[PDB]
């Protein structure tokens, strides 16, 4: 039927948006270093007061931001990918699908290494790839062993990855030092009750509304609405959850 | 859109709320993904599994007085019944002692009415069990929501549904309301009908809240509230327990 | 750019679940003789135990 | 063990007695688990327990047909004792005391004779 | 009456009580399927996980 195919698009958000809503809580830790996560595009402040690069920006489901909202000066930055195929979930991809999400990832790299130079870069970048499927073994030690500088054992998974990149040699070393894999994740109907489950560990006792909030508020990001500011701060997730400050210190010394 | 949800589900709720739209709309979402493709239907089960009641705390406490057929010819009920309406604007109290008809009365009363007239009663004794936990009937938020969904059900107004953390006040105001709308729908097919409230055994109802440490029943709060015009409340108790729901002196006996 | 036309895609959900959640409150009404909606596809039991009409299906917001 | 007069380990809320002995006749089997909602009043857990006893009742007896289901509440006294000592009046037994349950069950409470009437029981009841 | 469980449509406690009899059908048909993982069976652990509850919310006083 046609109907599967448009009913099988919504999984794909709820997914993303559950997965992304347990990332949130990170912000609330007293003594981490986070500071910011945007949703569905990079940080407008990323380059400072200078103009934004827009090279391979459709690729960002989640930026994650580190010491500071600012490429220049932040300690680190990841940028990621999500899939979520719904009938397949035992299936391995194939190296054909990484295609896609690679050649982007290279062209974003090419022009943020045009303006800061690479021995900075390589100390702060990576690029992930979050799937709900298992990935290609030999593809992976392909990746591992150009980035480690070593005969590969799988010269046409290596041929594919060239092709795909556009590099070769050690200028692709570095760029298979900021690729992670991460396959196998909990599905929809399991990711949907984690959330729960660690959310109950800040709050004296269980809930079953902060779970919703947590996602509602990251949805009411992901329109155009809020396209001016897409940025998720400690205070937003206060006052989603419904308090502020004085609240964590009612009484001091 | 947002907001206009909200003031239209504020009705059927006693007061303000800010979940109910969250809720409403999470069930509406979740009925189109995948997982619902075998049965896309929405229900009143459903609908109020999602609000979070279920059909008892609609009619928490039904009618329960004994009918009988034998009836001996007894000439002074045609009397009492007339005698209340045209004393209006006063609460009305009939009392008599133990064993002499007050419930059978109470029974026989609504049809001496004038035509189109409509009366509701609340039978505050059960058959003994108004003592035991799971059984009692003297709250606010017990006898107040079974007599505006009995209105309601009839067909005169909006159905009343309880939240819980709801205070005593909001309560009154929401059935005070209702009283109003259903008295236009009486009076406007004919000149001269009534809506009369009739509460058996009002004396069971302090006597079980003094037991429990409570000191204020709902008919030692309503029985001096002022009620919209063309309404008629009458109370039976015993002649020397009248003393407890301590009428004003306005008050006819 | 591009990422609007991905964003202006999520406002038409959003109205359309808002849109409908107004109208699902009208099962709760004691007197009244709605019985049922359905979303994105017709009732499987619209015509009882016979197999369902699948022509201008994906047209059905509600029904 | 001596702890139930301590604020984290009390004993005689419905919200914890009810939980307890409805959660052991739903792990044998008997019954679907019963599990708490903050906000909730003491009337709903009552009838929430009365249901979950006429589960289990019934699928006991398709099998024996006379056989019984026995709940037994040892130290009674001192659920009420540390229900005063804090300004309430009402544990739970001295309501479950006064209810009326299915058939094929029976309720034996165990108490001190001189504490006997914490507990005040009505004239039905056997000594 | 000696095997089966049913759900009546009250006595039940509001918000997560009232799934329960549906999770655990979910959890026993999800695993039957989905052989194709390391090991199909159950254990107590996906049955608490599945519930939502941890074993003090169900047990909060033993003897
Ligand atoms: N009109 C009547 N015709 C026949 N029998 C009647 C009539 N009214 C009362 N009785 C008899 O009197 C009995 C007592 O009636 P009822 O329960 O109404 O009394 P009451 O005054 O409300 O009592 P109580 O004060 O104890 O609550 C009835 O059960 C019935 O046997
Ligand atoms: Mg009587």
């Amino acid at each position: 039927s046609d109907s599967l195919l448009v009913r099988t698009s919504r999984d794909g958000d709820q997914f993303h948006y559950l997965w992304a809503a347990r990332r949130a809580l990170r912000l609330l830790e007293p003594q981490s270093t986070l500071v910011a996560l945007t949703i569905e595009g990079a940080s407008t402040t990323e380059m400072g007061s200078q103009p934004v690069v827009e090279d391979g920006e459709e690729l960002i489901d989640i930026a994650e931001y580190y010491g500071s909202n600012e490429l220049a000066t932040a300690t680190t930055v990841r940028y990621m990918q999500l899939k979520h195929s719904t009938m397949h979930s035992d299936t391995p991809f194939p190296p054909s699908g990484l295609q896609k999400t690679i050649e982007g990832f290279a062209t974003r790299y090419k022009a943020l290494i045009q303006k800061i130079p690479v021995e900075t870069l390589r100390t702060k970048l990576e690029f992930w790839f979050v799937t709900n499927r298992p990935v290609s073994s030999s593809f992976s030690e392909a990746i591992n062993d150009a980035a480690n500088q070593h005969v590969t054992r799988h010269p046409h998974d290596l041929a594919k990855l060239e092709k795909f990149t556009g590099l070769q040699g050690a200028e692709l070393s570095i760029f298979c030092q900021l690729l992670h894999i991460e396959g196998q994740q909990d599905d929809l109907w399991s990711q949907r009750n984690i959330l729960l489950r660690e959310s109950a560990g800040y709050l004296p006792d269980l809930d079953t509304e902060a779970p919703l909030k947590l996602k509602e508020l990251v949805n009411r990001k992901a329109l155009t609405e809020s396209a001016a500011n897409p940025s998720i701060t400690r205070m937003d997730v206060l006052r989603a959850l419904g308090v502020d400050e004085t609240d964590l210190f009612p009484a001091p010394c | 859109q947002r907001n206009i949800l909200l003031r239209e589900s504020a009705g059927y709720l006693p007061d303000l709320d800010t979940e109910a739209p969250l809720k409403l709309k999470e069930l509406v979402n979740r009925k189109a993904l995948t997982e619902s493709a075998a049965n896309p239907s929405i229900t009143r089960m459903d609908v109020l599994r999602a609000l979070g009641v279920d059909e008892t705390d609609l009619f928490p406490a039904p009618c329960r007085i004994e009918r009988i057929e034998n009836s001996v010819s007894r000439t002074q009920e045609a009397t009492l019944v007339q005698r209340v309406v045209e004393a209006f604007g006063a609460p009305v109290i009939i009392h008599a002692d133990a064993g002499v008809g007050k419930s059978i009365f109470s029974t026989h009363i609504e049809e001496h009415l004038p035509t189109g007239s409509v009366s509701i009663l609340y039978d505050c004794f059960g058959l003994g069990q108004y003592r035991n936990a799971s059984s009692y009937r003297h709250h606010h938020r017990t006898a107040l929501v079974q007599m505006a969904n009995e209105m309601a059900s009839r067909g005169l107004c909006h159905p009343l549904i309880p939240n819980a953390g709801t205070g005593i006040s909001q309560y009154m105001r929401a059935f005070l309301h209702r009283l109003s709308q259903s008295i236009s729908i009486l009076r406007a097919s004919e000149p001269l009908a009534v809506l009369c409230i009739i509460i058996d055994a009002a004396d069971n109802a302090q006597m079980a809240a003094e037991e429990i440490g409570e000191t204020r029943s709902f008919i030692k709060d309503l029985i001096r509230e002022k009620l919209p015009d063309g309404v008629c409340l009458v109370a039976l108790c015993r002649p020397y327990r009248r003393e407890l729901l301590d009428p004003p002196p306005e008050a006819l006996t």
